[PDB]
């Protein structure tokens, strides 16, 4: 059952009302719903006042439901659970139900945006851009690129990088144009805990169409390695080993390593160790005694003046002491 | 295991392990044992040497206690308490049910807080862990003489 | 009720003997 | 024993194998209680039949093996339990489906994971030469076709009929797995052993979105069958007038 | 399968006594009375009941065993950020066998006064989940201020206000 709070109270949703289109079962069932079936419209803003419609690229919703697998720490994902499979005859059936009780109750240019996943931090990132031309004269089309942060929520934090390509497309040939993504050349440092929306936009003439569209890439910190032995022995000196190498163009400054853990560790210890400079591998040891049988995790957090709060876990199953006299 | 990193000594998210609870109220008793070694065997052991039931016993060496008093302290003792208090190790809140458990975290807090050093943990560890022998059995012993733990 | 399972049929319906099959090869050719 | 398994009563279960119960004991459907742990997610109860000396190889009268069983499930727990046991990886059934298809088929993305870091053969063939990418594209399971294309399968495999994963995603109108597999680099061109392009599919199937979005990228609609006929032809045929008209305003 | 009490074992001076509750009991905190015939209630202690997920009488009941370890018991769960294409998956403890959570949960679930619902799961989920909305909006300040140390220390500030 889903617990959804409304603004107040709170509603019990079953996943199966959600993933059938059930609108009518508890009142929650319609926002959860078009939580993950909703379709996102896009409207250019001219300098006129103009909110002009664009062709833009389908932006899913409720993409990769996921949750801590069982016995594991796996991540199991369970949008199976939520929605059916895009364009299959159930989820057709079901958008269809559901439209049908709401409304009771109540050209020549392609754009094709090829971005990466993630952009490493204060690294280099390349996207591609596809502009197909199906018509039969050449055209001159405006690429517009724009590289914004939004926080987790979708609110706008901070306009980083604009491209305003120009460029004379063929008549009814494809042309891919390679931009390199750059920290170095945004305007200004992204928030914490921010995303990257790229956004790609091109006019040509007069149509009033213009092709959109949108990607979110992530940004990528530096690997914090944990190198711990699997089984442990309680009551006995554990050593895990804490590797990071430091990828930025800056070295690394105000260093602070802290290690917490369930079992592991009373509260947490923190520790300084020595700046990283550039292309640099910090390599860090800890001893500490397990002395709680079961399966534990180990929690590293590093933090310094370029990144804060860099999290790693790893897991240790502590066994009992060997029998003795 | 390039670098061993030095103690931040940062209490930034200290107030994050605070408990809510309220702890009971509660007259206690409170035992003295002190690290003394015996003479039959000559083997160190931890022995009781006086006990608080709100009044002071203490145990003498004939395996009876003392009559009952008040308790009486030298300036010293409370001069060297004070001392080894202000710099003291405090684990609070300590989720542990042994006496290994125990040791293994405080000598740990010893080494993050620089009180020991990383090659005394293994003694102070078998120190620590000894056998706690009582009254009971200091009769069935040849005694108990002061002892003091050395490197070996 | 809240005695059903301790019959043959609904116990047999419970076991789901067809989720140990292989049900078959989907092949839907387009052909018509 | 069967029945504890089922549901996991483990202390019966204990009871019964202390008592002396077959912990191996196949009917004729060759249903053993070790399948019925991994098909119901019972993970100590696997654990209990495993130590108590139950078959990992045995095979039900569908040749399934308990690896299937929780592989089909999503199963994690049990699927690397078992695996870690000896259990077989490449065991087929009597279609030739592997525990990669039966987790596939079953859109469970940490099982496929689970079974391609167990050194499974990405690219295992049924009976009608059918990867895992075709299972995820006829089963619409565009994160399985995604977890599949970044460790390396072939986008233009080919089936029996010469069917690649972009012509199935077609047919069944599946446009994400269409998506990641252009993206991939699956061949927009391709042609069965009848010379059917996805574009043919999806005009004949009547999926306006996909004809579209492959118009968009360039297929050409003057490719021809082995009968000569345009993906108009197919339009026509079918009596898809969107799809039809659409065609003949690209470049028919 | 209701409230009863049985003497399994006994001795001249003790009895060895198993009682049980009933699988639709009201939980929260209990007080155990022992009553004597011409004799006044005597106290014999204090004891809490909660959702049993291992009864199958239950509605919180689980088939698996290892889905009731990882869904109750395990403390260190993953919280999963970032994209859908790049899933940062994010250690968090949920501490909920921490000693004063349970009484914070159970102090937050007496500000419902339909004691008699809450042997019904559904009904203290939807009264406990309304709850920390409220306490979230009250509590929750607009933009090290993102490092978290788990559910109990933002329960803590949540309830109490202090940290």
């Amino acid at each position: 059952q889903i617990l959804h709070p409304s603004a107040g109270s709170c509603d019990l949703v079953p996943v199966r009302a959600v993933k059938e289109g059930t609108l009518g079962l508890t009142p929650a069932v319609s926002d959860l719903f078009a939580a993950i079936n909703a379709s996102c419209v896009v409207w250019k803003c001219c300098e006129d006042g103009t909110l002009e419609l664009t062709d833009s690229n389908t932006k899913y919703v409720g993409n990769n439901i996921s949750t801590k697998g069982v016995g594991s720490d796996r991540c199991e994902d369970i949008t199976q659970n939520y929605k059916y499979p895009e364009g299959s005859l159930q989820e057709k059936e079901v958008l269809e139900r559901v439209e049908k009780e709401k409304m009771e109750r109540e050209s020549p240019l392609y754009l094709l945006l090829k971005a990466p996943s993630s952009l490493p931090l204060r690294g280099d990132a390349q996207i591609s851009v596809t502009l197909v031309n199906h018509s039969e004269q050449e055209k001159a089309v405006q690429l517009a690129i724009g590289v914004q942060a939004v926080h987790y929520n979708g609110v706008l934090a901070a306009k980083l990088w604009r491209k305003k390509l120009h460029l004379t497309l063929s008549a009814n040939l494809e042309k891919i144009i390679t931009i390199g993504l750059f920290f170095s050349n945004f305007e200004r440092n992204p928030p914490e805990n921010t995303f990257l929306r790229l956004t790609a936009m091109a006019t040509h003439s007069e149509s009033n169409l213009s092709c959109f569209a949108q990607e979110d890439i992530a940004i990528c910190r530096p690997h914090l390695a944990i190198k711990m032995p699997e089984k442990a022995e309680q009551y006995q000196p554990l050593t895990a080993s804490v590797s990071l190498q430091n990828s930025l163009d800056a070295p690394m400054e105000d260093c602070v390593i802290s290690i917490l853990g369930r079992g592991l560790i009373h509260r947490e210890r923190s520790y300084r160790f020595r700046s990283v400079w550039p292309e640099n591998t910090m390599c860090a040891k800890f001893q500490f005694t397990p002395t709680h049988v079961g399966l534990q995790r180990l929690t590293v957090e590093v933090d310094c003046n370029m990144f804060q709060n860099l999290t790693n876990y790893k897991s240790v199953t502590v066994v009992a002491p060997e029998l003795s006299a | 295991q390039m670098e061993e990193p030095a103690a931040h000594d940062t209490e930034a998210t200290a107030t994050d392990y605070h408990t809510t609870s309220h702890p009971g109220t509660h007259k206690v008793y409170v035992e003295l044992q002190e690290l003394v070694m015996d003479e039959k065997n000559q083997e160190l052991r931890w022995m009781e040497a006086a006990r608080w039931v709100q009044l002071e016993e203490n145990l003498g060496e004939n395996g009876a206690w003392g009559r009952p008093h008040l308790s009486h302290l030298t300036f010293w003792s409370l001069l060297e308490l004070r001392r080894v208090f202000t710099k003291g190790t405090v684990l609070l809140d300590l989720q542990e049910t042994s006496l290994a458990g125990v040791a293994n975290q405080l000598l740990d807090r010893f080494i993050f807080e620089d009180q020991i050093r990383p090659q005394d943990r293994e003694e102070l560890l078998r120190a620590l862990l000894l056998k706690h022998s009582h009254a009971g059995e200091l009769e069935a012993l040849g005694g108990v003489k002061p002892a003091v733990l050395t490197r070996s | 009720e809240e005695l059903q399972d301790d019959y043959e049929d609904m116990m047999e319906e419970n076991l789901e003997q067809e989720e140990y099959e292989d049900p078959d090869i989907p092949e839907s050719q387009m052909e018509e | 024993l069967h029945i504890a398994a089922h549901y996991e009563n483990l202390n019966v279960a204990q009871l019964l194998l202390n008592r002396g119960a077959s912990v191996n004991f196949t009917p004729q459907n060759g249903i053993t209680p070790l399948h019925i742990a991994s098909r119901r997610g019972n993970v100590i109860m696997v654990r209990l039949l495993l130590d108590r000396g139950a078959q990992i190889e045995t095979k039900t009268k569908d040749e399934l093996t308990p690896l299937h069983c929780a592989a089909r499930n999503g199963h994690v727990r049990i699927s690397e339990i078992l695996l870690d046991h000896g259990a077989p990886i490449q065991a087929k059934t009597k279609n030739g489906l592997s525990p990669i298809h039966m987790a596939a088929q079953g859109d469970h993305l940490d099982c496929v994971r689970l079974l391609l870091q167990y050194d499974a053969e990405i690219d295992d063939i049924t009976l009608d030469h059918l990867t895992p990418l075709h299972v995820a594209a006829h089963c619409g399971h565009h994160r399985v076709a995604k977890v599949l294309l970044d460790k390396g399968a072939k986008p233009n495999s080919r089936a029996l009929n010469g069917f690649t994963p972009l012509h199935i995603a077609c047919k069944k109108n599946h446009v994400r797995v269409m998506e990641l597999l252009l993206k991939t680099g699956a061949s927009i061109d391709a042609v069965t052993e009848s010379g059917l392009t996805p574009l043919h599919v999806a005009s004949f199937m009547g999926h306006l979105p996909i004809v579209k979005n492959l118009l968009q990228r360039g297929a050409s609609p003057n490719v021809s069958n082995v009968k000569v006929e345009t993906p108009l032809h197919m339009a026509a045929r079918a009596g898809h007038t969107e799809v039809a008209k659409y065609l003949l305003q690209n470049k028919a | 399968k209701w409230w009863s009490a049985v003497v399994e074992e006994r001795d001249a001076q003790s009895w060895t006594i198993s009682v049980t509750t009933p699988a639709d009991a009201v939980i929260g905190h209990y007080s155990l009375l022992l009553q004597v015939s011409g004799r006044k209630q005597l106290l014999l202690g204090q004891f809490t009941l909660l959702f049993n997920p291992w009864n199958r009488e239950d509605a919180v009941f689980l088939k698996n065993e290892a889905q009731r370890m990882e869904y109750l018991l395990n403390q260190n769960g993953l919280i999963y950020l970032g994209t859908a294409d790049c899933i940062q998956a994010e250690s968090w403890d949920f501490g909920q066998f921490e000693g004063d959570v349970i009484d914070l949960s159970l102090r937050l679930l007496s500000k419902d006064k339909q004691v008699e619902k809450w042997s019904q799961p559904v009904h203290v989920a939807r009264v406990l989940g309304a709850l920390l909305h409220f306490l979230k909006e009250q509590r929750v300040l607009p933009t090290l201020l993102n490092k978290r140390r788990g559910s109990v220390p933002i329960l803590r500030q949540w309830l109490t206000g202090r940290g």
